[PDB]
RNA sequence: AUGACGAAGUGGUUGAUGCCAUGCUUCCAAGAAAAGCUUCUAAGCUUCAGGUAACCAGGAACCGUACCCCAAACCGACACA
RNA sequence: GUUGAGAAGCUUGCUGGAGGUAUCAGAAGUGCGAAUGCUGACAUGAGUAACGACAAUGGGUGUGAAAAACACCCACGCCGAAAGACCAAGGGUUCCUGCGCAACGUUAAUCGACGCAGGGUUAGUCGGUUCCUAAGGCGAGGCUGAAAAGCGUAGUCGAUG
RNA sequence: ACCCACUCCCGUUGAAAAGGUAGGGGAUGACUUGUGGAUCGGAGUGAAAGGCUAAUCAAGCUCGGAGAUAGCUGGUUCUCC
RNA sequence: GAGUCGGCAAACAGACUUUGAUCCGGAGAUCUCUGAAUGGGGGAACCCACCUAGGAUAACCUAGGUAUCUUGUACUGAAUCCAUAGGUGCAAGAGGCGAACCAGGGGAACUGAAACAUCUAAGUACCCUGAGGAAAAGAAAUCAACCGAGAUUCCCUUAGUAGUGGCGAGCGAACGGGGAUUAGCCCUUAAGCUUCAUUGAUUUUAGCGGAACGCUCUGGAAAGUGCGGCCAUAGUGGGUGAUAGCCCCGUACGCGAAAGGAUCUUUGAAGUGAAAUCGAGUAGGACGGAGCACGAGAAACUUUGUCUGAACAUGGGGGGACCAUCCUCCAAGGCUAAAUACUACUGACUGACCGAUAGUGAACCAGUACCGUGAGGGAAAGGCGAAAAGAACCCCGGAGA
């Protein structure tokens, strides 16, 4: 049974990375939102 | 290296079985050095100091063990290793 | 300034050792002190063949509290409270029941 | 965008009505046109994006006034 | 070496007493490296006199 | 493990889905791109620079490399049919 | 033990080891058995079902507090287009050695992908990096759009080639 | 092989939140498959089943409006007259 | 002014310090890599460069520079003759983050109306932009009512009144009055504001001194018992072996700055305000919207998307349809403090606030563990003793438990 997570740390990069967040203003919005929380892992 | 650089660049020689059985045997002697010293750094700093001969240089970065323990997942530092050949005569 | 100071005749004015006198050998930083011979504790120490000790019940002197020992006046033979008189240019401990420097 | 050049007009907002009084959001357009307006002091045409109110507007003062305001306002032709 | 001698000396004095210090520093390294380092202390002291002529060499020679 | 020696080490046949083959034939649904590479000149450069060939000398940096990988070490909460 | 009609009060033995509060007032997070209430602890079922492919074990020896399971030896059986050997992805020290067995291992464990410590990965030629581009991305100016932005030229990235 | 999923049985606090054994269909094609990429919430994608869009789908998830509203169900704690 | 080498969290080592260490405060220096990230690239913490100057001879080293855009300036510069567009250098500035407060752009629905569409929720939530310590507004083309008031902003009233409203549910003034603050200046160019000097005042960032208690009983220990004192501009603080004004640290009170920051000020200098020169595509009007408590109503006024369009103080605006008379003001140019809003942050003080299922989600290594692809969700877990004095040694046990 293939299951849903198939990981891929070049496609998870790509999509959820620290320079995905910070190519739009939304992404910055999370990257304030997670260090206004004080997440200390940022983005994966 | 053209500076005080050759002394930031050798930590020390490394103390393992391996070492030893290299540096009998072969004429390869294991030192630690930083993490950042090249190949062609490493060879001159062995030069300048130690007054030898170096035939050749490889190195292997090192990663440091992890020991989860005591609240949390802890860390070791990543460490360089160099395997630094000489001529057959010189014993550094 | 300290009040009371390493080297300094003391006399406990309270506790087990109340009436006591002796020297401040150690002077720790949570307002304890050690004066010899005063709140000896028996401590069960496990030998070692390292550091030269052979283990037994050791007597030590344990740390009093600072404010449970007083400077010992000789002159007047009792307890005497410390104050700072601050000359034109030095700041010596005196008594306050004497006025007279401790030292 | 839908801003004139020279009155700083642009897009407003608005409600459309109907005869039961549904209320709509709308907007209201500037008259935006492109034109070419010559300017004889440099021999040369200059293509604006401008309502027709804005055009009204060089009638009356003149493009060589009305291109001097645009230069102090900073936003170029 | 305090820093009121090291302010005397030259920058051709001090940057050979860098060179020193740094050597000192290196031999301090390999003893340790192989335990045959009795001390301590002059690990830590070695790196603050090699900090002591880098900040005087900074601000002599401006 | 320890360190020296160490014989024979040749013919026949069979034979790939591997190689020739990015070939050949045929078909229709008509089958990447760019660079490296070869060559030609333009602007420039003209005793130069650059190019070619020979010889000599030297170099080839940095990162990964353990281990599992139809699995008990990956995706399945598990040492999971 | 005792007192009151009651909510309750009072006295005292033991435990406890530093705080409590008469009276009369004043303020309330003021009284719990239910809400398939919430959190923790612990029952019943019950020492019951199960111990995860029906490829399979037997013996001897050793070690050890202890051996069906660890190691070795002699047999037996199973896979063998894999249940063998690799490359990639993914994981990240699980690799090897010494010491060890509380917990982890569906039992025991001396054994282990488990605990503690040390060691171990060596490249001009392998794979990356570097060169080049595909889809696609971003994209100076630019065009467009209330704003945020959208699209896209020059370019610049982007292998699965 | 690989992809699939027609039948029975088992399993149903499973070895498994869809499997297994035995049979079954396609197996040079409108084929299967790896890597990378594009399209998404009244939106996408759909050889069309309202299918699928991270075990969630006649309008995903997450946070906010938000303590929505609930003429409904449940519960509502000491004493006496 | 005598100890010290930060904590969990100590053990041994090696040392430092009355040649004044540790520690506290001011000013400097250094300050890897990522991140607006800015030499180019990128899967953040990585990869690859170029230019200049210097120094090494090998395979480099040191220092600086190299993003984009805006403004200004200099040099060059097409189609195209002059030009312009463009290109290159230089100088200045900006970008990003931050809980709320402010101004503005866009703008729901659930809900209520006991259904629902106008209406409500609500110009709320949210998204976006810009600015500042406040912002905005602000010096009557304003009200009033024939008496007068005299910018703006904020509080209390007027008043749940007038009005508005499928006249339903709801929404909801003003005049007038009482207060807080008070300030007005210019376009024949000012009050102010900014910066740099400059004269004095404070204030802040380390600190210093700081009173006065004994005996006795119980007790492990006294601060508690009993007796007798003393200080108080210091008496209900925190500790100390049980409950301390007099044991310690403090407290009232009085002093203190080499250096930096800040706020008031006295002068001075430029800069700005600055729009130049009294307001024309403006006032008014028509259509369609929005706002004014006001939902088209008999609907004034403000504003503008479309379309038009005056007069010039002998003029113009308003006074809630509209007209006449009267009163009042002078729009189409500007600047302006205070009273007002907020607190992510720093300090002190306080509480008929909580006290480990409470109080922050978090008293503890908590936005952690863990869950999730991700956005995101999100715990549990405090107490020996006064002092480790944390149990030497013997025995059983596997050199265990
Ligand atoms: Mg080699
Ligand atoms: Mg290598
Ligand atoms: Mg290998
Ligand atoms: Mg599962
Ligand atoms: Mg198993
Ligand atoms: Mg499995
Ligand atoms: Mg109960
Ligand atoms: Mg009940
Ligand atoms: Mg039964
Ligand atoms: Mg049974
Ligand atoms: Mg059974
Ligand atoms: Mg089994
Ligand atoms: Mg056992
Ligand atoms: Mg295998
Ligand atoms: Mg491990
Ligand atoms: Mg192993
Ligand atoms: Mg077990
Ligand atoms: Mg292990
Ligand atoms: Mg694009
Ligand atoms: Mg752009
Ligand atoms: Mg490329
Ligand atoms: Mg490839
Ligand atoms: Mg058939
Ligand atoms: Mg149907
Ligand atoms: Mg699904
Ligand atoms: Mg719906
Ligand atoms: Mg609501
Ligand atoms: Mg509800
Ligand atoms: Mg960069
Ligand atoms: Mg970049
Ligand atoms: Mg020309
Ligand atoms: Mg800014
Ligand atoms: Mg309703
Ligand atoms: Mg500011
Ligand atoms: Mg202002
Ligand atoms: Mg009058
Ligand atoms: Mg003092
Ligand atoms: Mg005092
Ligand atoms: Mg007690
Ligand atoms: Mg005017
Ligand atoms: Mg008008
Ligand atoms: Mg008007
Ligand atoms: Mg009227
Ligand atoms: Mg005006
Ligand atoms: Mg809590
Ligand atoms: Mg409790």
């Amino acid at each position: 049974m293939k299951r849903t997570f198939q990981p891929s740390t070049l496609k998870r990069a790509r999509v959820h990375g620290f320079r995905a967040r910070m190519a739009t203003k939304n992404g910055r919005q999370v990257l304030s939102r997670r260090r206004a929380k004080g997440r200390k892992r940022l983005t994966v | 290296m053209n500076q005080e650089r050759v002394f930031k660049v050798l930590l020390g020689p490394h103390i393992s079985e391996k070492a030893t059985g290299l540096a009998d045997g072969k004429s390869q002697f294991v030192f630690k050095v930083a993490t950042d010293a090249t190949k062609l750094e490493i060879k001159k700093a062995v030069e300048s100091l130690f007054s030898v001969k170096v035939q050749r240089v490889t190195t292997l970065n090192v990663k440091g063990k992890t020991k989860r323990t005591a609240r949390g997942l802890g860390k070791r530092n990543d460490w360089k290793k160099a395997y630094i050949a000489l001529q057959p005569g010189q014993d550094l | 300034m300290q009040k009371i100071r390493r080297d300094d005749e003391v006399i406990v004015i309270a506790g087990k050792d109340k009436g006591k006198r002796g020297k401040v050998l150690k002077v720790l930083a949570d307002d304890r002190l050690v004066v010899g011979g005063v709140n000896l504790i028996k401590r069960h120490t496990k030998p070692n063949p390292m550091l030269g000790q052979q283990g037994g019940i050791v007597e030590k002197e344990a740390p009093l509290h600072v404010s449970n020992v007083a400077i010992f006046n000789t002159e007047t033979s009792k307890a005497d409270r410390v104050g700072f008189k601050v000359e034109d240019g030095k700041k010596i401990r005196v008594f306050k029941s004497t006025q007279k420097p401790v030292q | 965008s839908r801003v004139c050049q020279v009155t700083g007009k642009g897009p407003v907002t608005g409600n459309n009505i109907s005869h039961a009084h549904n209320k709509t959001r709308r907007r209201f357009l500037p008259n935006l046109q492109h034109h070419r307006f010559w300017v004889e002091s440099e021999k040369r045409f200059v293509r604006l994006r401008v309502s027709a109110k804005g055009m009204r507007i060089i009638d009356k003062r003149g493009i060589e006034a009305v291109l001097a305001d645009l230069r102090a306002r900073g936003e170029k032709f | 070496m305090k820093a009121n001698e090291l302010r005397e000396k030259s920058v051709e004095q001090l940057n050979e007493q860098l060179l020193g210090l740094l050597r000192d520093q290196f031999n301090l390294r390999m003893q340790k490296a192989t335990g045959q380092l009795g001390q301590s202390h002059l690990l830590s002291q070695v790196k603050r006199d090699i900090a002591r002529v880098k900040t005087v060499l900074n601000q002599q020679a401006g």
